[PDB]
């Protein structure tokens, strides 16, 4: 045999939102053995009309079905009410509620390590970053179970009325290579069922990037400084970070500026790098090279060109 | 990577049996968890050997105490002694390569799986008989009076695989196993193309390899 | 820790929705998380890893997967039904020990009803030496698996004297295959010259025998 | 016979909660049995079946097919527009929905691109409406008092319950330099007000753009050119790539937008890849910037050849 | 069409709400566009042009102007009030040519509250020979304007003789300034030999008043 | 930037004729906005007159109609208003404006302005008499029509508007405070008399 089950649902809305001027609620009874059914519908715990509610019952195979339908006005829906239905099956009866449906959303970004971090310096850094947590423990984890190396935990309140808690673990150089896999999840004391962050290994292949540089002509009027533009593409996948050197010294970051990596029209994604020099610069040393670091790239995981 | 299992076959009762699994293309003492899972025939899978990189072991507590394993890091590859072998002991041994998820593995990589039978009757090699035949036509071979299981059987040393359906074996009043195997060709083929069966049973050491003609 | 799930065996149509419930009796809610896994066995094969903490799906595993609950209950969704999930599912948990797997749940596959293929197939020569004589009735592609298969040498109808075999549900068109095999003594086969074999099965409206005479 | 097109979905619970996954239905009514496709459009993009379960019947000559989409707690708080679209015969049916209030009507005034401007010799300006609610005539004006010359109205309807309207005003070249100032406003029957929103020529110094054209080196039947377009101000630019004395397509070549450089001015940079059938035709590829501060037909440009 | 603002002048301390009241004869609106502008006009200059539509600001105008009303009924309200924005404002329609103004509203700057300084100075010897004789009561930094100066010659009451001259606010100071004229014969000059005015003010206690002796 | 600048005032006999002109500089006026002439009473609101597009056409008010007329100059880059037959009401501040179109005008930039006295009385120039202290100053007396600029060698001063004596002319008197070495001088310059009075004020 088989007891049966009850669910309730309600009209949809449109794209902008809007309620229909009837609102309809379903009370299914489906699936059970055949017996004595009867339906009986509430509204805040008093027996509605008889008249304003319809039922159908159907009987397929060793299973029966019964639907009963409701039509309300958007502004009886609208009262918030209670409306509970309740299915009798001989003597066993099921009952379920609704209610017009009336906080803050919880987010978390995982980044990935940065070229630079894992061949040129050398020491891999992951941020697992929660945002927008309610003021009141954090748990990492590895895929391959060797030896985590521990993280440090930043708890700081955000100026919206929420907390963001940002974990920085360190890896190995070689472990990220070769492909592991790392996961994040952040336990507090109101949460049921917590969430997980993972970050890999790109899914997609390798492919070194080729790096062009070019000098761009004196413009009339600014003969004491020259542009360096420099294009570094069809390399898989996009992460890459690029860095100018001259006089064998690395320029910082803000002299410099590279856009977003976007797709070519084949293969591959392409940059632009943009460095503004000066003319004391070029006549201490006419040479400005261009260097990518891309993990596809070897042996060091570093491609360059100078230009002059 | 892959898991590729070697050393099942007939055991006495009580006997020690020593199971191996060659990985290959990861370093087995890179860092993962290595696991042995048996199946009972008919029955639901378990769980009962499990090494990590370090040397971690435990057992369950179904077998718990007739369970051997180790590993040999030359070789990546590690074994599974076990004594005092019962009759609801034989189980297709699967090994399995888990992943960790704070503190807890599942496995992800599934091994080949060999069949172990622990009994006390004999080795019987089988005796192989071809089955001879509107718009298409059938023919197969017959594996007969063999024990014990699995036999692999492949046609035409595997030219031929569409329409193949090879019936499990069934336990024949004799207490052995028997097995058919046919495949249904169109009837114009049966004059033009050649049909073989190729039949291998490796407790036993016996391949055959026996031709299906058409009788008229 | 015991654990169950339900149904055993049903019979969907192709492109529904399947649902199935792996009931624990431990809670595995723990560190905010649940732990508990999904396995597909193809039949005959290694058991494929589906889902992990029965949330997260593996790498490389269709969307028709989807897996829920938590705790002590946990619910199975099938999204859409493509033949190729003809297979038994199985969950493991790994929260404490020991660890263990569910009963199973064989889903088979409904459909339009197909027509069978009856064969006959006389002993060979071989066999007729080696003092055994197996006539062999063979059932190809039909569905479904009710069906009634009578044996009749010289017209008279046998029983008790023979075996049947069917196979797994194909991965293209889910469908289903039957061996039925004749034992008898030397003698016998010696003594009766017409063979035949009849099958009763819904896919034909008329059931179909087909006949031989032996050394013809 | 066409079929109808119905949505329902889960009810919330007694207390106002929201259910941790919100279910929509797709019921379709009776209707003559025949190829129905049940495709599920989430802000217009298809939703593979994968996901959601199709479902069929069939009593006496009607047949009902009815299609459940699955969607998490969060992705129904997205606000997206969800949409049932059912096809039947070769008319299509479609039946939108999202989640569920006054909420304020907006519309920007769109600079005409120099494109339009200075090379197709039809500068427009647009003024586009959004989030609107059921003749919405529109009316422009201009400061200097001359009559506007007359533009193309177009209405639009989204999928989000909104109403855009589309204005298209041909303009004069030498007004849009001499610093004319243009405005929009909507009649429209909903509410009683019409707002205004107003373009001009970007206030501030002038730079002129600097263009340089360069082209990759030859290495082991295409090559790739680059080129820079840097310090200028304001931002409003057009690139384009001349070939064979054609204006090659927008989509032939990548381009970004305009982003400020280290000092004043902006940058852009311009990719393009050409066959070895087109330098063999002409080897000559012009890549010219259109700004108002370039001199004397704003207009500069540089060529390159591989 | 005509205009009848509301109200006609008013003050108010500094940084408050300044509202202003334009009734409109008739329907200067159509399409639902309000069709109505504002202008400030400030003495010693021309007037400058607020907002247009009754609502959109032009660049150049300071931020703190704010219009609001449709049809016949607009508002004109300024957030907070600023020392140096002092001026008289009008409503205009442009629905209808010819167009027409309000009666106007002038806004006063409020602060506190200083006793009048009074200096008296006779007419000159040059100014005596003249035939006319011109006597000038001169009051500098007071507070508020209502003030009354009372004009005594040789002691008796002088009535309607007295020529009173009224300056706006300063912007220096931030007061007044009032200049009491007594126009006089030549003939009626020699009959008295002491002169005083009476300045009576809100500053003083009592009514201060400045004699001296021809 | 762009300004305009009025001028042609001073005193006019009744009934005579009135010649007003406004320069505009920084832009043209065949191709430019609406230009128009907006006058204000002595003491009263401000009455639009006359106006004219850019293509040259007019526009007037009834309470002046059929007695002026505005025109234009295109080589001048001027406009100009010509009055006819003042009456008493016709006295008035006309101030020059420049306005923008709004589907509906409004008045962005406006002009200087220029006073125009149309009356029977003459021209009587500002008799300058010093008064003597602290504070000093120089009295106005007697003088039309207006009006009369005071410039002082201005911190600390206040001018007061002329009293309308019986006589028809007017006084004015001006005050400014010293600390109580330094000789103040005051500049009364006169436009319809041409009158510049320099006058050193002695303790
Ligand atoms: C209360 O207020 C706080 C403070 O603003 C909010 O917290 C912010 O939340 C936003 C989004 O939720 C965060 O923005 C994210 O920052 C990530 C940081 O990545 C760094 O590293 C990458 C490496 O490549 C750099 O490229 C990048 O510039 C950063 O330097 C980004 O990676 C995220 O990008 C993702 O989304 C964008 C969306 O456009 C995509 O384009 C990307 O591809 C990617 O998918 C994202 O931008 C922000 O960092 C948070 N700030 C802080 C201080 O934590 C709370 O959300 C807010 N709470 C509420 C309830 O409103
Ligand atoms: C219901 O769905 C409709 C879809 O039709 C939405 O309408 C869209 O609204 C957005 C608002 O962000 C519009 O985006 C705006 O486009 C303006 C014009 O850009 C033109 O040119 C670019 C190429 O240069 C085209 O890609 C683009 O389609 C236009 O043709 C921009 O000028 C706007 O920028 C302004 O706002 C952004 C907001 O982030 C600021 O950052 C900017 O500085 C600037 O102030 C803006 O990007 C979009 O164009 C509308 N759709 C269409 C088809 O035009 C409704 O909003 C939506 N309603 C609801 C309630 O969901």
């Amino acid at each position: 045999f088989t007891p049966p089950t009850v669910k309730i649902l309600q009209s949809s809305c449109d794209g902008g939102g809007h309620f229909p001027p009837t609102i309809q609620l379903l009370c299914l009874v489906s699936g059970y053995t055949p017996g004595t059914i009867q339906i009986t519908w509430l509204e805040d715990g008093q027996v509605m009309d008889v008249d304003l509610s319809t039922a159908s019952t159907t009987q397929e195979g060793e299973l029966a079905s019964t639907q009963s339908e409701l039509t309300l006005s958007q502004k009886h829906w609208l009262s918030d009410r209670t409306y509970t239905c309740q299915v009798t099956y001989q003597g066993h009866t099921f009952e379920d509620s609704t209610k017009k449906c009336a906080p803050r959303g919880v987010s978390a970004y995982l980044s990935r390590p940065s070229p630079f971090d894992l061949f040129i310096r050398k020491s891999p850094t992951i941020t697992c970053l929660v945002v927008d947590l309610a003021p009141s423990q954090l748990t990492w984890s590895r895929a391959s179970g060797k030896p985590v190396n521990h993280s440090t935990r930043k708890e700081e309140k955000q100026r919206n009325g929420t907390l963001t808690v940002t974990s920085t673990l360190p890896v190995g150089t070689r472990d990220w290579i070769e492909g592991e896999t790392y996961q994040c999840r952040v336990t507090h004391p109101h949460l049921p069922r917590a969430l997980m962050r993972s970050t890999t290994k790109t899914s997609g292949p390798r492919a070194a990037p080729e790096v062009y540089a070019f000098a761009t002509p004196e413009w009339p009027g600014s003969r004491d400084k020259r542009t360096l533009a420099c294009l570094i593409q069809n390399f898989m996948p996009e992460d890459i970070s690029v860095q100018w050197l001259h006089n064998e010294v690395q320029l910082p970051d803000a002299r410099h500026s590279t856009t977003q990596p976007r797709k070519t029209k084949g293969s591959g994604f392409f940059v632009f790098s943009r460095l503004e020099v000066t003319r004391a610069e070029w006549e201490q040393k006419d040479e400005f090279i261009c260097r990518a670091v891309h993990e596809a790239a070897s042996p060091s995981q570093t491609v360059q060109r100078a230009v002059s | 990577v892959q898991l590729v299992e070697s050393g099942g076959g007939l055991v006495q009762p009580g006997g020690s049996l020593r199971l191996s699994c060659a990985v290959s293309g990861y370093s087995i003492t890179s860092g993962y968890s290595w696991n042995w899972i048996r199946q009972a025939p008919g029955k639901g899978l378990e769980w009962v050997a499990s090494i990590t990189y370090d040397g971690s072991t435990n057992y369950n507590p179904s077998v718990k105490g007739r369970i051997t394993i180790s590993r040999d890091d030359s070789k990546n590859t590690f074994y599974l002694q076990m004594n005092s072998l019962r009759a609801e002991d034989t189980a297709v041994y699967y090994c399995a390569r888990g992943s960790h998820y704070f503190g807890h593995w599942h496995f992800a990589v599934w091994g080949q799986g060999t069949l172990v039978t622990v009994s006390s009757a004999s080795t019987k090699g089988p005796s192989v008989f071809p089955l001879a035949p509107g718009g298409t036509a059938a023919l197969g071979c017959l594996v007969k009076d063999y024990f014990p299981e699995p036999v692999t059987v492949s046609w035409n040393s595997g030219a031929l695989t569409s329409g193949v359906h090879t019936f499990p074996a069934v336990l024949q009043s004799s207490g052995l196993y028997s097995l058919s195997s046919v495949v249904t060709v169109p009837s114009s083929s049966l004059g033009t193309q050649t049909y073989i069966c190729n039949v291998n049973h490796k407790p036993s050491n016996t391949k055959v390899d026996k031709k299906v003609e058409p009788k008229s | 820790i015991q654990l169950t799930q339900s149904p055993s065996s049903l019979s969907a149509s192709v492109g529904d929705r399947v649902t199935i419930t792996c009931r624990a009796s431990q809670s595995v809610d723990y560190d905010g998380d649940s732990y508990m896994n999904w396995y597909q066995q193809k039949p005959g094969k290694a058991p494929k890893l589906l889902i992990y903490a029965a949330s997260y799906l593996e790498s490389g595993v269709p969307s028709r997967f989807s897996g829920s609950g938590s705790g002590t209950d946990f619910t199975l969704t099938i999204s859409r039904l493509r033949p190729e999930d003809f297979a038994t599912y199985y969950c493991q948990q790994s929260h404490e020990d020991p660890y263990t797997f569910g009963q199973g749940t064989k889903v088979e596959i409904k459909r339009t009803v197909a027509a069978p293929s009856v064969f006959i197939f006389p002993p060979s020569d071989e066999q007729l030496k080696s003092g055994t004589a197996s006539v062999v009735c063979l059932l190809n592609n039909f569905y479904p698996r009710e069906a009634k298969v009578q044996w009749k040498v010289d017209n008279a109808p046998q029983s008790g004297n023979s075996q049947e075999s069917v196979t797994e549900q194909d991965s293209k068109d889910s469908t289903y295959s039957l061996s039925s095999t004749l034992t008898l003594s030397k003698a016998d086969y010696e003594k009766h010259k017409v063979y035949a074999c009849e099958v009763t099965h819904q896919g034909l409206s008329s059931p179909v025998t087909k006949s031989f005479n032996r050394g013809e």
